[PDB]
Parts: C-alpha cells; structure tokens; sequence
C-alpha cells in the first residue's frame, strides 16, 4: 500500500553535450502526479519539474519529463557542466509523499593533470603539541590519483587521511587534500617532508617537498 | 529564504524544535512540510500542514517521532523531534509550496545525536610559499581541525572571494573528531597586495574564527 519509486541508474556518467536519461518505476499507478528535483552539491534539493512534465520558473528546456502511471523518465538534453548533480523522482499522488533513491549524474571531461602543493604544519599549531602536513593537488581528472608521503626518505603508512572533492561546477575537475599527522616530538625529529602523487594524467610521478625550516 | 534554526547536537532521549521562517513573506500563507535526508542521500517525507485550507499530513514512520506546529503571529513552522537516537541523525528540510508554484526548500538544519560534547575547532593557516605556488598561481587555505559536531562553514574575505576555492569534505579522525582543509588558488603576484582571510563558523559550539594567511616568514 506504500508508493516505492525505483529509480535508475544510481550513477550515470555523461559528456558535456550528450543526452542522458534518467528512469523511475513506481510500484503502483501514480497518475502524473511525480516530479523531479535537482540537487547540487552543498545545497538544497531544487525542484524541477511537476505533474510529470511541467518545468517550473527558470528551469531550463533542455530538462524534459515525460511518462504516465508507473514508467517516468527525466531527460537531460545537451548536458552542460553545471548539470553535475543528484536527480531525485517524487509521487504525491497518494500519502505519504515518497522519492526515488535518486541518480548520481558525473560529467565525463579529458585527462587534467593535478597541480601538486605541500604546506609545512602552521608554527601556531606547533605550539600546540601537534603537526599537520597538507598536500594538496588541484583540479585534476580523473579521481583516481596516488599520494604517497616520505619522510627522510622513508615512507610513511598509516597516519595520514584523504579529502576529495566533488566535481567542479565549471570545470568538472576533482581536488584533493593529503594530510599527515605527526607528533610535534616526531615532526621535529625529521627534516625533509614530501609528497608523492601518481596520475594518470602524468607520465611520471610528481614529488613535493620542503626542509623543516 | 525559509530561514532555518541552526545546526543541533542533542543527546539520545533528549528532543528539538527545528524553525522555519519565510523572511518578507507569511510562511503560513502556504503548505508547509518537512523531509529528512539521511547520510546525503535518501529523502523521506515526514508529514506537511496548511493552516488556512487543511489537508494536513504525517507519515505513519514518524507519527510518534515527529511533531508539526505553525506559529501565525511570527510566521514561522516548527517541527518537533522527541526521543531521539543515532538514526535520527540527519538533515532536516523545511519546504513550502503553492499548488503549482514555487517548491522552494530551505537550506536544512543538521541534526547530530550524541552524548559527546561540543568541540570547537582549531584553525591553522596554510600559508602560501614559493613551494606553495605553481607559476604564477599559488594556493593558500585554512585547517580547520578537532570539532564536533557538523558541519562548519568556511568563507573567504567574507564572501567577496569565491573563485578558485575548494572547501574538502570534512573527515573523521581516530579521535573521533572531524577535521577539513579550505584552498584558493590565486595570483601569486597578488599575494602581497590585498589580505587573505579565511572565515570560519562551527555554531554549535559558537566558535568564530577569522584567520589571516600570510606568507611564511622567519
């Protein structure tokens, strides 16, 4: 007696200028009482279109539904990069209101090579009992990338963690932050500090480094 | 702006009123209503009220958990959450919409519950140096580390700079506290003519930093 919405795919990559399809099934006959909503990232979910087919205000018309009682569909025509987002289906047809797992839309781009930056821990910070060494590698494509962090040569395991960001609304690169955690005891105990970054984007790997002090 | 209350650590058992104002608009001129969103990802609706024509509503899986108010003289909606756990967990949406019109959703409040205490972060400059720099750009950020719960918001020279920035999500530590770096990237020629400040709120714990990031120096 509960609406479930199937959506589908979970994740979709596409091109800029391609079109893509995004499905959802409804259990049982909704009508065209669905909607879609767009949601980017750090933001709320935006709606785009109701009953099935209607785009609201200044949403653009290249965003497209269409179906009728169970089969829905959202096209997304020449897909432009500010598209990067989570679509999600919606039936108001009947109580409670219920969504889709939603769909995972990725701009596909050319190979970027990162950008590769290291930060030596803040003296503020030092005073503080601990050490933070940031690497960071910027707008890069694609996601997958290696940081490796040697200390005096040797090479470190187990103490540092990874960020990475969601594709760039504009560009539709990736960045990346490394950080190291050391003890200010440990820290000042070694001298040379760097990063190495493997990429598909670069014929070999790249090091950053600097002397404490 | 359906202004929302601000971000919530509450412990288990305990509950939380959670506000929406429509700022130059009588929000209860409308149908209001509330979803959850767990994790980022899955929605749930958990019920709406309009207070001039009826048709209010709850989702039969929060009907205990959830409670929704209006409050007409000062235009504000209210949504009560009582014995809460871990699941409830989650951001919550106030959402107002008219027949076949504007769906506009407010900005969401986080809602953390935890029996750990609030802990207020510490910022640490990234400052930017010739090993910072890649031609003639280079990048500068704040860390932002050790604080409890989320989320936390990171600006740039209070808003007037937002190209070239990359604020990471945050990520947990075996402390158990969360920790996120902010980046810019910019002209490496411009580094020594107008300041560089990182601003950073953690409401929960009503901290408000204002770091400056200068080249490194001895």
């Amino acid at each position: 007696l509960d609406n479930v919405m199937t959506q589908s795919p979970s994740f979709m990559s596409t091109s800029v200028g391609d079109r893509v399809s995004v499905t959802c099934a409804a259990s049982q006959n909704v009508g065209t009482n669905v909607a879609w909503y767009q949601q980017k990232p750090g933001q709320p979910p935006k709606a785009l279109i109701y009953s099935t087919s209607y785009r609201y205000s200044g949403v653009p018309d290249r965003f497209t539904g269409s179906g009728s009682g169970t089969d829905f569909t959202l096209t997304i025509s020449n897909v432009n990069s500010e598209d990067l987002a989570e679509y999600f289906c919606q039936q108001y047809n009947i109580y409670p209101v219920t969504f889709g797992g939603g769909t995972k839309l990725e701009i596909k781009r050319t190979v970027a090579a990162p950008s590769v930056f290291i930060f030596p821990p803040s003296a503020e910070q030092l005073a503080s009992g601990t050490a933070s060494v940031v690497c960071l590698l910027n707008n890069f494509y694609p996601r997958e990338a290696a940081v490796q962090w040697k200390v005096d040569n040797a090479l470190q395991s187990g103490n540092s963690q990874e960020s990475v960001t969601e594709q760039d609304s504009a560009d539709s690169t990736y960045s990346l932050s490394s950080t190291l955690t050391l003890s200010k005891a440990d820290y000042e105990a070694h001298a040379v500090y760097a990063c190495e970054v493997t990429h598909q984007g670069l014929s070999s790997p790249v090091t950053k480094s600097f002397n404490r002090g | 702006l359906l202004a929302q209350s601000g971000p919530e650590l509450v412990k288990p058992g305990a509950s939380v009123k959670i506000s929406c104002a429509a700022s130059a608009y009588s929000i209860t001129d409308f149908t209001i209503y509330w979803v959850k969103q767990s994790h980022g990802d899955s929605l749930e609706w958990i019920g709406g009220i309009d207070p001039h024509n009826g048709g209010g509503a709850y989702n039969q899986k929060f009907r205990v958990k959830a409670t929704l108010t209006v409050d007409t003289s000062s235009s504000t909606a209210y949504i009560h959450l009582n014995s809460l756990t871990s699941e409830d967990s989650a951001v919550y949406y106030c959402a107002i919409f008219y027949g076949n019109f504007f769906d506009y959703w407010g900005q969401g409040t986080t809602v953390t519950v935890s029996s750990a205490s609030t802990k207020g972060p510490s910022v640490f400059p990234l400052a930017p140096s010739s090993k910072s720099t890649s031609g003639g750009t280079a990048a500068l950020g704040c860390l932002v580390k050790d604080y409890f719960p989320e989320p936390v918001t990171v600006s740039w020279n209070s808003g007037a700079l937002t190209s070239g920035v990359h604020t990471f999500p945050a990520v947990l530590q075996s402390s158990g506290l969360y920790s996120l770096s902010s980046v810019v990237t910019v002209p490496s020629s411009s580094l020594g003519t107008q300041t560089y400040i990182c601003n950073v709120n953690h409401k929960p714990s009503n901290t408000a930093v204002d770091k400056a990031v200068e080249p490194k120096s001895c």
